[PDB]
């Protein structure tokens, strides 16, 4: 609650690990680089040192645990993501009337990304769709997600 | 681009499927499973950054070309673009 | 970064440079010379679009950073940070 | 003053010798790179190949003069540049208090970027120092060069 749990200071050595590879209890640039990839992100080299040396104490050119807590303490903030996610549905909002109907939302989710089934997308349209109309308001049901 | 608009599209799409999995996971179920809600967590963070990257790509696009119609309009103050 | 601060120390101080000489040849002159404008609107825009590169590649570096915090924090809803 | 003047598709038929290099008559990512590089910025290949794609007609994957008019008129609106340059005085604001000294001016306009010689920073100051009190209120002169 005020800046620290011993509790957090353990997941962020489960963090950690997600980082160092080879938990050669160090995070390199090259380790840095994969595990930026792995989440869709293409850092370039310059890119990848730039974010080691913005926190590079010992100035060794890689991060160590110690390290790696000056970058979480300063950004332990967060903040809502409602407008975000709905401007990712407006990408599908095709005559840009605030509506999406309940064929265009299967018609998205059975084919992009990373995709719902069939199943799971009645479960999404059986909560979205509040008027029972068909049509989803997403900017509504956003708002009722992050509430 | 066709490239950077199946980026959006794709990422988009993860950021509606993520957002309905976390919610699903923490507000429609009698036993939340906190493995499943990290899961879903990772893949909504990725979503939600792989759009902020193409926006910023947008945004870097689009300056460069304004800085080809400036020096352009120099054949023609301290305006810009 | 050393590298980006020294952009940037170097595109403000032309700001300012072309800034200073496109009023100078414009406004504290007899005769205009439009040859010496266009020359300095070059390096002016040259220097302002220096500017705003540096911040967009600090604001995707930024955004880098917020991607590796937001990872971590899985260990620990829609927030983000 | 409309859209256009027979005098300005003169004067950008001039431009469009800045970028078509061998003036072959049509403007490469090459020759675009070339061009973009030696006003300091430093676009990708795809960057290069995208800001060619967003106007090309013909799909040959190069810009033609007609091509380089669809790409002005879309943006031949300006705006006055008064925050960006008072941004880039406050890079040399120390003390972030609004002024930077005479001779924190001399020391900048000496040693970076182009330059300015001794003798221009004498006139540049004897402009900017209003007050005659060695303190370059930066603001106040932006807002008079931009007014
Ligand atoms: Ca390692
Ligand atoms: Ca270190
Ligand atoms: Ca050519
Ligand atoms: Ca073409």
């Amino acid at each position: 609650a005020d800046q620290l749990t011993e509790e957090q200071i353990a997941e962020f050595k489960e963090a950690f690990s997600l980082f160092d590879k080879d938990g050669d209890g160090t995070i390199t640039t090259k380790e840095l680089g994969t595990v930026m990839r792995s989440l869709g992100q293409n850092p370039t080299e310059a890119e990848l040192q730039d974010m080691i040396n913005e926190v590079d104490a010992d100035g060794n050119g890689t991060i160590d645990f110690p390290e790696f807590l000056t970058m979480m303490a300063r950004k332990m903030k967060d903040t809502d993501s409602e407008e975000e996610i709905r401007e990712a549905f407006r990408v599908f909002d095709k005559d840009g009337n605030g509506y999406i109907s309940a064929a265009e939302l299967r018609h998205v989710m059975t084919n992009l990304g990373e995709k719902l089934t069939d199943e799971e997308v009645d479960e999404m349209i059986r909560e979205a769709d509040i008027d029972g109309d068909g049509q989803v308001n997403y900017e509504e049901f956003v708002q009722m997600m992050t509430a | 681009d066709t490239q950077l608009t199946k980026r959006v599209k794709n990422a988009a799409a993860n950021v509606l499927r993520e957002t309905w999995l976390i919610y699903k996971n923490t507000k429609l179920v009698k036993k939340i499973d906190h493995a499943k809600v990290r899961k879903h967590q990772r893949k909504f963070l990725q979503a939600i950054h792989q759009l902020r990257s193409v926006k910023m790509e947008q945004r870097k696009l689009n300056d460069q070309a304004n800085t080809l119609v400036d020096l352009a309009k120099t054949q023609l103050h301290h305006h810009h673009h």
